[PDB]
RNA sequence: UACUGAUAACCGCAGCAGGUCUCCAAGGUGAACAGCCUCUAGUUGAUAGAAUAAUGUAGAUAAGGGAAGUCGGCAAAAUAG
RNA sequence: UCUAGUGCAGAUCUUGGUGGUAGUAGCAAAUAUUCAAAUGAGAACUUUGAAGACUGAAGUGGGGAAAGGUUCCACGUCAACA
RNA sequence: GUGGAGGCUCGUAGCGGUUCUGACGUGCAAAUCGAUCGUCGAAUUUGGGUAUAGGGGCGAAAGACUAAUCGAACCAUCUAGU
RNA sequence: GGCGAGAGACCGAUAGCGAACAAGUACAGUGAUGGAAAGAUGAAAAGAACUUUGAAAAGAGAGUGAAAAAGUACGUGAAAUU
């Protein structure tokens, strides 16, 4: 399959970059039918697309 | 025009072509001249180079500054398990050279030697000398008349011997086989000696003795394709040389409009067969013996083998020859030891050598110790010990 | 249609061809000559082994400044290579010919490659950009491949020409005299 | 042929990656593990777990562990059978240190 | 009025290591939008695999001597805040 | 019989086509890729996930002027190009 | 002590282009790549607009530059010039 | 030169106007300007229904045609070269 545009739409919808957007690999058929931002939003609600955990940059040694 | 400044040829032209040797075992291209008076003996022997080590000895050279003083010298060790005599063959003279007329073999050939006649031994009926061995068992018919033919003819006689490779730590399993000339007298006695020694073993103590000068004949260490600089010892061109400095700059004049054979060119370095002469034997040591590495002055029971073993070879559980200096070949290589061809008195080939000490410290590093007991005494008890 | 030169029975033969194939002419020629005259199953097994690098294709003509290997000993050469693309095209055509033979109703086990010829197809040309603002060609040299498999027949025939003989009267008399004195 | 067995092995990668380019260490570790499995099990079809890939790449390219404890499981093939009816699945084994351990068969439990 | 604004959307015969005006600009080290590391964001592109001969290109190290080298201390080293 | 734009081996001749060279030179700057699954006839290169890395805010980021002109987006899709 | 001048100075961005007479030299490139270098607040660098056109321009002057063309550009014609 | 006509011991697709064809076209150049290549299946598309191998292109058969030694890479089909 091809989910480039789905990842792009999901980034724009979630407010993050594609490097954060996580598409589950077990619902590829459910994600490829997503052609619209509204469906991307549905999939973000139901947990098929989740934003991500931000990668930490601790200031502890600095402090 | 003429060379501005004189210098000698880089390299020796009588060691050409610097090509790979046709085999890994160098062949003896000359044996000692025969005196038909002395007993029957081999003129050569087969062994495997184990490594090098360090010797101390008191020098006897009247006129030197180190007379009756201790010197340190490098020796090389050759593991010489006893050879096994399987066969002889007679050579007769012709106006086109010496020519073999017959080769008689022993009845029973061992596996390690009949592996020399196979390139794939794991898949074979092994079918070797299986009819020649049935040529025996009728009393002597097809064998004694061949021996009588060698007696009636054959100004020169050579015995076929093979190595007991299974007694070495090498994992080769295939014995080396070689022709070695006999230099006694009475070709009849030569071939009778051979017949008596068929299937039987010959030790290096019956061939070589201490303080004797010998030649080592071996194929030397291979180094592959090498450039003219290390192959011939030519000058490095200066730093700001376009298209390489590790070269010969001029490889000939305009005329003759050719590259001459005497011009240094890149190519194979190493794996040439070499004969190195006048290497004194410093010890002939037995393998039915501990304290092989002991002397009259040390008297601590230690074998010749270093701690940890000879690097890349192993142990010297068999007999051995400790011969002065450096001989061609690397460790694990088959070496052909040969008696000298001329009588060298020289006031240095006659020096009786009495060893004082033998280095048996590890060659896998900067060995501090010669024996594990010495190690244990110096270091004390360790966490491994109880 | 209009294959190359054949000496075979078209009734006991089957054919295949592939035109305008983008595959090296020089490698396909060697690959074809590697199986010319071969039994068909043996050839297919051989080509699978070439792909698996267990056997090689000998390069006889288009071989200048290529490498050496031990897998040439099988053929009496040192220069041999493993042309994957050419092998795959050739064994596709062999599959085609074998299917055509099965449709014609042939034994399917007496089949051998009786004809296989590769000839050049029109070049497919692109540009190379060189130094100092220059343009060279970058051409693919494609191939037409045709092959014909044939059933193997036993010994063909005998009974050559009548071999008429003309004798002089002297030779006839010599023959008569010998036949008189001998039997 | 027979023997669908599973075993636990230790591979010494320090001697297999000796002298290797630093940006090719871990990649060659992958290939040497495949060659290890083909040696021990006779399988040219060797599938590695991504957990093993993570274990190999945990310290980057030039930080591959000197030793690695592997669970190699020879299995019967599926997938519209290919040339070979067997394949070897290589997983990692979670253990404090892979030093001191020798090969052991694993039971079908 | 979309879009690129450039190691692929412009010009260089081309999906060319070249050229081509400008805005925003995190944490640490540190004098410092220096160099080095990291977060946000973005890439993971450039034909690959196997070996490690010579000769190269680029990087380096060398006992003792210390410019004897060379047209010439070229190059490199040494020094360095 | 008349008539001429009438006869080629060359002219670093013109145009077109084809060779040997040769499956050769080479396809090496810009730190670096790996594992699995899905798709598919087919995957070193597509997609996703996992990992390992880089640009390191005078960026391989986000925007623009000139220039380009639809390269934007989608669907289908691989004969040529990459 | 304060103060903070300078066609001052070390040194980035940038502008330039010393030396390796390095790489390349049928190149990444019909002038590039790398390192080493000059300079870096001004006679600085630079976009856009405008003016100057061929025996003419422009020139801190090298006969330099004037669209890969310069000790007289490019295009066509005289011209199938001799 | 334009419009309209008739002729030729003219040329016959590298010829003849540059152009027998979507030619002053495509394309190049900032621009003035420069400026190609490229005709022919067969009487008629009757331009290959259908089977089979193959992922497909295609192939093998079959079939159309007077001829596929005419298959939109199409009249004849030279040589170099293979
Ligand atoms: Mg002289
Ligand atoms: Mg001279
Ligand atoms: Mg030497
Ligand atoms: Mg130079
Ligand atoms: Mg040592
Ligand atoms: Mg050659
Ligand atoms: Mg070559
Ligand atoms: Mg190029
Ligand atoms: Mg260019
Ligand atoms: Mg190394
Ligand atoms: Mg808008
Ligand atoms: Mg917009
Ligand atoms: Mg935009
Ligand atoms: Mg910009
Ligand atoms: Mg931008
Ligand atoms: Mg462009
Ligand atoms: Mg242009
Ligand atoms: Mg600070
Ligand atoms: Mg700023
Ligand atoms: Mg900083
Ligand atoms: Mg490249
Ligand atoms: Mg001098
Ligand atoms: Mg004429
Ligand atoms: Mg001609
Ligand atoms: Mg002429
Ligand atoms: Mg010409
Ligand atoms: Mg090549
Ligand atoms: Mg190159
Ligand atoms: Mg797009
Ligand atoms: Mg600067
Ligand atoms: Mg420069
Ligand atoms: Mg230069
Ligand atoms: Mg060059
Ligand atoms: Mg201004
Ligand atoms: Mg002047
Ligand atoms: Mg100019
Ligand atoms: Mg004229
Ligand atoms: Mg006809
Ligand atoms: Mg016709
Ligand atoms: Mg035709
Ligand atoms: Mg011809």
């Amino acid at each position: 399959a091809n989910l480039r545009t789905q990842k792009r739409l999901a980034a724009s919808v979630v407010g993050v970059g594609k490097r954060k957007v996580w598409l589950d690999p077990n619902e590829t058929s459910e994600i490829a039918q997503a052609n619209s931002r509204n469906a991307i939003r549905k999939l973000v609600k139901n947990g098929t697309i989740v934003k991500k955990a931000v990668t930490v940059h601790s200031k502890s040694r600095t402090r | 025009s003429h060379r501005k400044y004189e210098a000698p040829r880089h390299g020796h032209l009588g060691f050409l072509p610097r090509k790979r040797a046709a085999s890994i075992r160098a062949r003896v291209k000359a044996f000692p001249k025969d005196d038909r008076s002395k007993p029957v003996a081999l003129t050569s022997f087969l062994g495997y180079k184990a490594g090098m080590t360090t010797i101390v000895r008191d020098l006897d050279r009247p006129g030197s500054k180190f007379h009756k003083r201790e010197v340190v010298e490098a020796v090389t060790v050759v593991d010489t398990p006893p050879v096994v005599v399987v066969g002889v063959v007679g050579y007769v003279e012709t106006p086109r050279g010496l020519r073999s007329l017959t080769t008689v073999w022993a009845e029973h050939l061992s596996d390690e030697v009949k592996r020399r006649f196979y390139k794939n031994w794991y898949k074979s009926k092994k079918k070797a000398f299986t009819k020649y061995s049935a040529k025996y068992a009728q009393d002597g018919a097809g064998i004694e008349r061949e021996l009588a033919r060698i007696k009636k003819y054959a100004s020169v006689v050579r015995v076929l011997v093979h190595t007991q490779i299974r007694k070495t730590p090498l994992a080769q399993k295939k014995a080396h086989l070689a022709e070695i000339q006999l230099n006694g007298g009475s070709i009849s006695e030569k071939v009778d000696w051979a017949r008596e020694h068929f299937e039987k073993t010959v030790a290096v103590d019956s061939v070589f003795e201490q303080n004797e000068m010998i030649d080592a004949i071996a194929v030397t260490k291979g180094h592959g394709f090498e450039g003219v600089t290390h192959r011939w010892g030519t000058k490095k061109l200066p730093r700001k040389t376009h298209r390489g400095l590790r070269k010969v700059a001029c490889i000939g004049a305009w005329h003759p409009a050719h590259v001459m054979w005497s011009v240094a060119r890149a190519g194979q370095r190493g794996y040439h067969s070499r004969t190195s002469i006048n290497h004194k034997i410093y010890r002939v040591g037995k393998g039915d013996d501990e304290a092989n590495g002991a002397t009259s002055f040390d008297r601590t029971k230690k074998t010749i083998t270093p701690m940890g073993g000879f690097v890349h070879y192993g142990e010297i559980k068999n007999d051995f020859i400790m011969v002065k200096g450096c001989i061609p070949g690397n460790r694990k290589r088959i070496v052909t030891l040969r008696k000298s061809l001329y009588t060298n008195t020289s006031r240095k080939a006659l020096e009786e050598v009495s060893l004082k000490w033998i280095d048996t410290a590890s060659k896998f590093g900067k060995g501090r110790f010669q024996t594990p007991a010495e190690k244990h005494a110096f270091m004390g008890t360790l966490k491994k010990d109880l | 249609a209009r294959y190359g030169a054949t000496s075979t029975n078209p009734a006991k033969s089957a054919s295949a061809r592939g035109s305008y194939l983008r595959v090296s002419f020089k490698n396909t020629r060697e690959t074809a000559q590697a199986i010319n005259g071969w039994e068909l199953t043996k050839a297919q097994k051989y080509l699978e082994q070439v792909l698996d690098h267990q056997r090689a294709i000998p390069f006889r003509r288009f071989n200048s400044s290529i490498g050496r290997t031990a897998q040439g000993k099988e053929f009496g050469v040192t220069k041999a290579r493993w042309p994957a693309k050419s092998v795959k095209f050739v064994q596709g055509l062999l599959q085609n010919a074998a299917a055509n033979a099965e449709a014609k109703g042939l034994d399917a086990t007496k089949l051998y490659v009786s004809h296989i010829q590769v000839n050049q197809a029109p070049k497919q040309r692109r540009r190379t950009y060189r130094a100092h603002g220059r343009i060279n060609k970058y051409e693919s040299s494609p191939s037409h491949i045709e092959l014909v498999v044939t059933e193997k027949e036993e010994a063909v025939a005998k009974a050559a020409e009548k071999k008429v003989v003309r004798l002089t009267s002297r030779q006839r008399g010599r023959i008569a005299a010998q036949k008189r004195i001998a039997a | 042929l027979k023997d669908v067995v599973t075993r636990e092995y230790t591979i010494n990668l320090h001697k297999r990656l000796h002298g290797v380019s630093f940006k090719k260490r871990a990649p060659r570790a992958v290939k040497e593990i495949k060659k290890f499995a083909k040696l021990h099990m006779g399988t040219d079809d060797v599938r590695l777990a991504p957990e093993l890939n993570q274990a190999i790449w945990k310290r980057g390219v030039k930080g591959v562990e000197y030793r690695l404890r592997l669970r190699i499981s020879r299995k019967r093939n599926e997938e519209e059978d290919a040339k070979n009816p067997l394949f070897s699945y290589v997983e990692p084994v979670l253990v404090a240190s892979a030093k001191g351990l020798q090969t052991v068969v694993v039971e079908e439990d």
